[PDB]
């Protein structure tokens, strides 16, 4: 199965995201690219609850975190299953990478496909800060550019 | 008349009779079976075979501004913002890409409403909505593959645009054995075929706009209300104002 996520937005920040997945067992392959982005810095990287941008930011809903838990990192356990942490952009604004998530799937009762994808306006604190706010979104700020994550190939 | 799904929209309630003017404002239109209000959080839960557009338009040329928050059981409603994917020699230079929205609410085992509205069109005419194999719209109409179902009703978009004088709109209410499931991820695309495709820089015929169909939060899904930024600063503003 493979979906797929346009970033755009009225911020000159856009790109791709890429999804492939298996079985629902399975880990499920992220790749993206994009460009727009503040040079050299890390940017935030979630996947809302939902895609509805009918009321922007808002009818999106909080980062999709179907296992009720806190902000984190991708690293740690208690994470929102939409909690792709931080892409870093080079000299020229462009985040380029990929990497392999086992609580993103694109089958399933979890399943992604239909939410949207946001690249934020700041560094994402990965729920490590102090706050609550912290725990939530983790302050990674506005959001320049996002999408609708659907079905491909 | 099964095709009833329960819709809730945040309307300011709580003056002298704010309630009893949208009670009024609501009482002739045909098909909606109940209205509650929660004057506490100020929601209107809505039970009706109704589109949303109905209801957030006759409150409208009524002064009552509505706005929708949630619509049917978890998971069995959808949204579809319809933008175009390339600039036109039509359009106007400063617009944006929003051209309509495709709302999406299951009613039945087996039935959806598909409440299409397409606000701004520059060529006036009837459109037509499909939904396409694939939600991918990164090399627009081209990358979604082919129909999945093509919907037959015509979307006539003859009337008057609030937005331009010159521009047009429309609205059509159908009704589909499809059910959501198979929907989400997909692609919902409205498309006419360009009366003089000849003056488009481009191998172009049809005018056309379309978005992935995505997940819309359901009735008391999503408490969602404000959402972060930054900024606000004086020195940047200033440096603004002397570009
Ligand atoms: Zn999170
Ligand atoms: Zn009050």
């Amino acid at each position: 199965v493979q979906a797929v996520a346009v970033l755009k937005g009225d911020a000159g920040v856009s790109g791709v995201v890429k999804f492939e997945q298996a079985s629902e067992s399975e880990p499920t392959t992220v790749s993206y690219e994009i460009a727009g982005n503040s040079p050299n810095a890390e940017r935030g990287f979630h996947i809302f609850e939902f895609g509805d941008a009918t009321n922007g930011c808002v009818s999106a809903g909080p980062h999709f975190n179907p296992f009720k838990k806190t902000h984190g990192a991708p690293t740690d356990e208690v994470r929102h299953v939409g909690d792709m942490g931080n892409v870093k952009t080079d000299e020229n604004g462009v985040a380029k990478g990929s990497f392999k998530d086992s609580l993103i799937k694109l089958i399933g009762p979890t399943s992604v496909v239909g939410r949207s994808v946001v690249i934020h306006a700041g560094q994402d604190d990965l729920g490590k800060g102090d706050t609550e706010e912290s725990l939530k979104t983790g302050n990674a700020g506005p959001r320049p550019a996002c999408g609708v994550i659907g079905l491909t190939n | 008349t099964n095709d009833t799904y329960e819709a809730t929209y945040a309307i300011p309630m709580h003056c002298e009779n704010c309630v009893n003017d949208i009670k009024a404002c609501l009482k002739n239109v045909p098909g909606i079976n109940s209205l509650n209000f929660d004057i506490e959080q100020q929601i209107m839960s809505v039970e009706s075979s109704v589109a949303p557009s109905t209801i957030i338009n006759t409150l409208r040329n009524c002064g009552k501004d509505a706005i929708i928050r949630g619509a049917g059981k978890p998971n069995s409603s959808a949204v579809a913002i319809l933008e175009t994917f390339q600039k036109y020699t039509i359009d106007q230079k400063k617009d944006t890409a929003v051209r309509g929205l495709a709302r999406i609410v299951q009613v039945g085992e087996n039935k959806t409403l598909f409440d299409i509205t397409v606000n701004g069109v520059p060529e006036a005419g009837n459109y037509h909505a499909s939904i396409h194999e694939k939600g991918d719209v990164s090399k627009g109409v081209e990358s979604t593959g082919k129909v999945w179902h093509k919907f037959d009703e015509p979307i006539e978009c003859f009337n008057e645009s609030d937005l331009g004088k010159n521009l047009y709109s429309g609205k059509t209410f159908l009704s589909a054995p499809l059910p959501t499931w198979q929907l989400i991820g997909r692609s919902f695309v409205i498309s006419k075929s360009l009366n003089h495709p000849e003056n488009e820089p481009s191998s172009v015929k049809d005018y056309s706009f379309l978005g992935v169909i995505a997940r819309s939060a359901g009735v008391w899904e999503n408490n969602k209300q404000v959402c972060a930024c930054t900024g606000k600063t004086v020195w940047e503003e200033r440096k603004d104002a002397l570009a």
